[PDB]
């Protein structure tokens, strides 16, 4: 039985409390179909683990991979709520640390493929093609990645990303972005949901994050808009250890789902409506 | 051993072929086997020069992964098609071990990944539909494509056969595919002329190529639907033999290229369009 790790990240992974009887509420998709839900454990500082309810884009993809390749699974949230970063000795945190330490056998999450992570784990072919963009409060006028308020920043315009995410490494490794990185390091948020909430409450003036996430937020919350297109292309992939026996069939199933419209249906069910 | 046999195929702007006897500037030497006549197997390698986006990627990979190469153009087919359980094209060159890898506008799909190994995608692509500006087509699943004879006159649309695009249409839309074959185009340029002259209502083809042709169309009359929408999202990938020891280093190099912003210069060098 495979131990699956994931992270709260709507619309890809929803996280709701269970009912009183330890079950998940029967709900229905935008097309009238039942929403497939799985029990996922995780913390609510000590980390007391409690069973919760998981569903969304990545959960639907996990169920497909299980039925396609005939394996059983147990899902749990990442203990430190982080995606994964390598920080004398270096150490991986987040879902990357759980996959390498054996706490998880597979990462099923909006996990960006980068050179840093691929050096230690195996990535499948991308199951989602997206990129990086900027979320702002409606009315805030900035052009994009090349706006002077970002390239020559002050304390009058605060922007940041998620701590210990692929976007965090993105601005740390590129010396051309060193000016922006030193502004964000003081304001990076613990989770995307908190940073998005900070933009709503006008505590954060710009959020640099995944476009598939930010554009979904702008579609449901009309006081938020994304500025410009994508200044960088990135993709999400299934994460396994390099010696996993499932890695080839996982990658083939990703391609098959792309080529028969299943990934597009998931995009219609969870992303674009 | 460290000097690799690499196959490619011409498709602008990703691989461009020129004449020459010393290749110059941003071009690298690439040979092409050209037959003497059609009554013999005799032929000779013509020394030519190759350039383009995917050639610049190969130049970067050769410098980073540290290897030299003898580049040559495929003559047995094009990109790759399985005929009678036998792969031709660039995939066939890799499957039957005549080339260590293949670089070009080579689409990653499932059935090819069964016989070769693919690097991470480095050019986003898939299936797009090019039409004259204003054509009302929702997408690949538009009823004009799915049930083409529900319209009088029926919608005229085709592709360039034997590639990844026709393979996807053959498996997903049987009725659409069998109706489509009478509109098969010999190549992209033939399809563009068929579009502009009104002989064809829609042209279904590789996403990245159509994106490039749309941005360079005279008068900007030909466009891709959905503002550049892509069905069955995938990418161009370096093909390698299954279990190739070069794959890991190729992947890390490609991810390092995009991670440090090196792709933007190759994009502005080859892929820009006025439209
Ligand atoms: C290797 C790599 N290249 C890019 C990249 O932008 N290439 C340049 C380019 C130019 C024109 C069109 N499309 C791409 C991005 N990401 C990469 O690796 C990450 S990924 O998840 O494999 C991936 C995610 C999204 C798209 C792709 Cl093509 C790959
Ligand atoms: N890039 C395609 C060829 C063009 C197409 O089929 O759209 C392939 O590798 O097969």
């Amino acid at each position: 039985r495979l131990k699956i790790v994931t992270i709260h990240q709507e619309p890809f992974v929803y996280v709701k409390p269970t009912l009183s009887d330890g079950t998940c509420k029967e709900e229905f998709t935008v097309n009238g179909d039942p929403v497939k839900k799985v029990i996922c454990t995780g913390p609510n500082s000590p980390r007391h683990t409690v069973p919760q309810c998981c569903y969304g884009f990545c959960i639907d993809l996990l169920i497909k991979l299980a039925r396609t390749m005939n394996f059983t699974y147990e899902v749990h949230l990442v203990a430190d709520g982080k995606f994964g970063t390598q920080e004398n000795k270096k150490e991986w945190n987040g879902m990357m640390g759980e996959l390498l330490s054996g706490q998880a056998d597979m990462i099923v999450a909006p996990l960006t493929i980068n050179n840093e992570r691929a050096q230690y784990i195996e990535f499948s072919k991308p199951f989602k093609y997206q990129g990086l963009t900027i979320l702002v409060k409606k009315g805030t006028r900035i052009t994009g990645i090349n706006d002077p308020r970002l390239r020559n920043p002050s304390d009058k315009f605060i922007y940041a990303t998620v701590k210990q995410s692929s976007v965090d490494i993105y601005f740390r490794r590129q010396v051309e972005l060193s000016t922006m990185y030193r502004h964000m390091e003081k304001h990076n948020y613990e989770s995307a949901a908190e940073a998005i909430q900070a933009v709503r409450d006008n505590k954060l003036h710009a959020f640099i994050w995944d476009s598939a996430v930010l554009e979904f937020e702008a579609s449901q919350k009309c006081d938020l808009v994304t500025t410009g297109e994508l200044f960088f292309r990135s993709g999400f992939g299934i994460g396994m250890r390099k010696d996993s026996p499932w890695k080839q069939n996982v990658s083939l199933s990703i391609l098959k789902s792309h080529e028969n419209g299943f990934m597009e249906d998931l995009d219609k069910t969870w992303v674009r409506y | 051993d460290n000097h690799l046999s690499i196959v490619t195929l011409e498709e602008a702007p990703f691989v461009i072929v020129e004449d020459i006897e010393t290749c110059v500037r941003n071009t690298v030497p690439c040979r092409k086997f050209v037959k003497i006549n059609n009554s013999t197997n005799e032929g000779m390698n013509v020394k030519k020069c190759c350039k383009g986006f995917c050639i610049d990627i190969l130049k970067k990979l050769s410098r980073t992964v540290k290897f030299t190469y003898d580049l040559y153009l495929v003559t047995n087919g094009k990109h790759g098609k399985k005929v009678n359980n036998v792969w031709n094209g660039m995939i066939g060159e890799v499957v039957y071990q005549r080339a260590v890898m293949a670089v070009g506008s080579l689409t990653i799909n499932e059935e090819r990944s069964e016989v070769v190994d693919f690097s991470v995608p480095f050019v986003e692509t898939g299936i797009s539909v090019m039409v004259s500006r204003g054509t009302q087509v929702t997408g690949l699943s538009d009823k004009k494509f799915q049930r083409p004879h529900d319209y009088s006159p029926p919608f005229r649309f085709g592709t360039v056969p034997n590639g990844s695009t026709e393979r996807n249409i053959r498996n997903n839309y049987p009725y659409m595919h069998q109706y489509m074959t009478k509109f098969n185009q010999k190549g992209v340029e033939d399809a563009l002329v068929s579009l502009k002259t009104g002989k064809l209502d829609a042209f279904i083809y590789d996403a990245a190529v159509l994106n490039y042709k749309a941005g360079r169309d005279e008068g900007c009359k030909l466009v891709t639907i959905g503002s550049g929408y892509i069905f069955a999202t995938t990418g161009y990938g370096i093909a390698l033999q299954k279990g190739s020891p070069w794959k890991r280093q190729i992947d890390l190099a490609l991810l390092q290229f995009v991670g440090d912003g090196e792709m933007e210069e190759l994009e502005t060098l080859w892929l820009t369009g006025i439209c």
